[PDB]
RNA sequence: GUAGAAACUGCGAACGGCUCAUUAAAACAGUUAUAGUCUACUUGACAUUUAUAAGGAUAACUACGGAAAAGCUGUAGCUAAUACUUGCAUUAUCCUUUUGGAUAAGUAUUUGUUAGAAGGAAUUAUAACAAAGAAGUAACACGUAAAGUGUGUAUCAAUCGAGUUUCUGACCUAUCAGCUUUUGAUGUUAGGGUAUUGGCCUAACAUGGCUAUGACGGGUAACGGGGAAUUAGAGUUCGAUUCCGGAGAGGGAGCCUGAGAAAUAGCUACCACAUCUAAGGAAGGCAGCAGGCGCGUAAAUUACCCAAUUCUAAAGAAGAGAGGUAGUGACAAGAAAUA
């Protein structure tokens, strides 16, 4: 038979997974859920690639099988659980608490925050869709429905949940002011103001970034996450900030220490 | 029979009720020391009553003698070393004793007795 | 050849074996099902009836009912058919078997008792064995002992001390559950309208 | 209470592993479309035309058997289940205007008549009227804060995927120049079929379609690509083989279950081989791991283990010749004694 493949060989996961070739023939297949695979982390490398709490793989299982760990204030015992593009991570005994974020690289680091800061998650919706007796429905990037959503927001807008209620707290649109987060690309992890968008019918919309630098940055619209407006990100970002650096200098920045 | 016992990268795992570390034994000019000598060793500079509820591996003595690097866990209790060690490791421990080795025979004698082919 | 009879009332058989082909020449040319005298068979079994319920031809191939014919045939086999035990789910095999006609054939028989004899027979219409285990649904329970609505029959266990568990109670935990998951649709139904209209007033 | 042989039920066995015979615009690659579709597990939303809890019938089991033999099974008697099957409030809208009366009640899907948040473009979402109408909305199980979880379920969405699909890209050969078209070839119309579009198939109709920019053929000791060797630069040659895609399970064909298979350590038949047989009949598929014969210039152990990697499960605890560990190993590769 031809059905769902199952498994994935070490070098065919995701480059920013970080699964080193001889350390085995497979890779963790995430289960399917919130994210895509390709966009996602599953939890047996959150807790034992980044923060090596555990071990092995069983170690993962052991840590999953008391209901300590939760990601977006529920509890989650699936070891191949997709984490995803950003969202909140509670480990309970050891008290903290962490957002997936992208390094200005493109690899998904747990960005450590506060208990206060961990209430807030931002979605970037994807679909806006009406349903039986006109009520409005937003499937976002993370994969929940929420509905009755404000009738202002659009299709590429941001909004603000509240994990424990999953309620829209405030939406943030895409002006050219808005600053934005990449997702994907080449430039996947930097964070700037938005020169432009360049809107072509029928093809890929592409939309120009502004670094903190001035530097500008090209992308395809599909890969961009409104993180705040013009005044300030709506969440603490990595210490990078979501500043790409030359590579020709941040040897310079290497070298001094 | 002294050394100096070089512990790096420590950091606690109350998820597993463990601590984590690496160990360097800095012994030069001697052969390499004893897995109990460095349990005593680490038990007095951790202030700990005991000596098994911590538990040692991956001991390599490098090149040129007078150094090792392993690993090294502790544990809360020895309630949390039976709970999150497997067999193998609480063997190496002695905290239990071996579980007869029969092995890939079961896997022969598992189908020879196919289900209602044998009424018990 | 060693024909078995059995009696359901009694719950209870017994086997004769014989090697006349005169005495069960009656039971020939019967399809599965035929009641016939089996008066032949013995002087004890006068008076007697036997239903034929099945067999086995010579090379123990057993008798299937729909089929027609006094020799073997080959066919497929489904999962509802009655002589086939499927491998796995779906898994039609196709399988020897014997027709319900019966003939000089058989080397074992399958009979049942209908209609009573004028003889006993030891260990046939003399003793009986009961259920070998009592009913497990609180309904059959109820049923068995007619008592209704009244109490509970945990106390009313059929024992070898050890008693069975009754399926289909009236447990506090089972009335408890449905409570709870009638409080759940009223919830539900209380949160669903307040967000739906607070949906209204952010609306302009 | 603690468990629990067996068995029924559930899930998985469609993944993995192996091989490269087939295959020359096919497969594959990059690049699109699916506004032409299906999608289990998982995630988020969330539902409509006796009730202090409904029905029979079966496994396991018990007794009696048949056969040389097989993962064969006959009869009789019992019993459950989240197996199989029945079946128990309510909400929304109009108004004098917290509050009172009045009005109305089918999820998908199909047909007819209409109105019309987004997309690039709608016969879109949705809404109204008129007809049909699946399947369901818990007659199920265990227990966390100094109410929870499991299992099951209608639809939408997400996800893990799949099937089709656009554009472009291949070796040698003209001592292969005209091919295709009754037998579907090219297209129109109508329908059937499909999960969906489509000559995919059928009926009618028209005579189209491809080709020296190489059609149609033939050859390939041809699976395609990522890649390999040799490279000053151009090139030439190789790629069965770690990963991806395809195809196959001796050769063909057919089919059940299932979300998913035209599955092959599933079934059905023929062809070729081939095993047991008491001669009546049974059972087979190493291009899985070892291992044997044969073939050949040409290739290892009938080993140990689930400790790691990861998958399946009723999901810590069991399995896994996947995989890892060692054995054989002057295939290659690196360091480096014989002072």
């Amino acid at each position: 038979g031809k059905g769902i493949k199952k498994h994935l060989k070490r070098v065919n996961a995701p480059s920013h997974w970080m699964l080193n070739k001889m350390g085995g023939q497979y890779a963790p297949k995430t289960s399917s859920g919130p994210h895509k695979l390709l966009e996602s982390i599953p939890l047996v490398i959150l807790l034992r690639n980044r923060l090596k709490y555990a071990l092995t793989f069983d170690e993962v299982k052991m840590i999953l099988i008391q209901k300590i760990v939760k990601v977006d204030n529920k509890v989650r015992t699936d070891c191949t659980f997709p984490v995803g593009l950003m969202d909140v991570i509670h480990i309970t005994k050891s008290n903290e608490y962490f957002r997936l974020l992208y390094d200005i690289k493109g690899r998904f680091v747990p960005h450590r925050i506060t208990n206060e800061e961990s209430k807030y998650k931002l979605c970037k919706v994807k679909k806006i869709l009406l349903r039986k007796g006109r009520l409005s429905i937003a499937v976002t990037h993370d994969g929940r429905s929420i509905p009755y959503i404000h009738p202002d927001v659009k299709v590429n807008d941001t909004v603000r949940l509240d994990l424990e209620t999953g309620k829209v707290l405030e939406h943030l649109k895409f002006q050219v002011g808005s600053l934005v987060m990449v997702t994907a690309g080449h430039s996947v992890g930097r964070v700037g103001v938005i020169s432009s968008i360049d809107k072509n019918m029928g093809t890929y919309d592409i939309i120009h970034v502004k670094d903190s630098r001035n530097k500008v940055f090209a992308t395809r619209l599909s890969n961009v996450f409104v993180i705040g407006d013009n005044t300030k990100p709506y969440i603490s970002l990595p210490r990078e900030k979501g500043i790409k650096l030359d590579i020709i200098e941040e040897r310079r920045n290497r070298l001094k220490a | 029979d002294q050394f100096t016992i070089r512990v790096k990268k420590y950091m606690s795992n109350p998820l597993l009720r463990r601590k984590q570390f690496a160990l360097e034994i800095l012994h030069p000019n001697k052969g390499s020391v004893a897995k109990k000598e460095v349990k005593e060793r680490l038990a007095k500079m951790y202030k700990l009553n005991n000596v098994n509820t911590i538990v040692l591996f991956g001991f390599k003595t490098l090149f040129g003698g007078g150094r090792t690097k392993g690993f090294g866990l502790i544990y809360k209790n020895v309630d949390a070393v039976k709970k999150f060690e497997k067999k193998y490791r609480l063997v190496r421990e002695g905290l239990i004793d071996k579980e007869t080795k029969a092995g890939r025979r079961a896997s022969k004698e598992l189908k020879n007795r196919r289900k209602k082919v044998r009424g018990t | 050849m060693k024909l078995n009879i059995s009696n359901p009332l009694n719950n209870v058989q017994k086997s004769i074996e014989i090697d006349d082909e005169k005495k069960l020449l009656p039971f020939m040319e019967k399809r599965i099902g035929n009641a016939v005298p089996g008066d032949s068979i013995g002087e004890e079994f006068t008076g007697y009836v036997f239903r034929i319920t099945g067999g086995n031809d010579k090379q123990g191939f057993p008798m299937i009912q729909g089929v027609l014919t006094n020799n073997r045939v080959r066919l497929l086999f489904k999962k509802g058919m009655k002589c086939y035990r499927p491998r796995k789910k779906g898994e039609r095999k196709r399988k020897s078997v014997r027709g319900c006609i019966v003939g000089q054939d058989l080397s074992a028989l399958n009979l049942t008792l209908v209609k009573k004899g004028v003889n006993e027979i030891p260990g046939l219409t003399d003793k009986a064995v009961g259920k070998k285990l009592g009913p497990k649904r609180a309904s059959k329970i109820r049923k068995l002992f007619n008592l209704d609505k009244s109490d509970d029959v945990r106390k009313y266990v059929i024992g070898r001390f050890i008693k069975p568990k009754i399926q289909r109670l009236v447990t506090e935990k089972r009335l408890l559950r449905k409570r709870n998951l009638l409080q759940a649709k009223e919830k539900r139904r209380l949160e669903k309208k307040q967000q739906l209209k607070e949906y209204k007033q952010l609306l302009n």
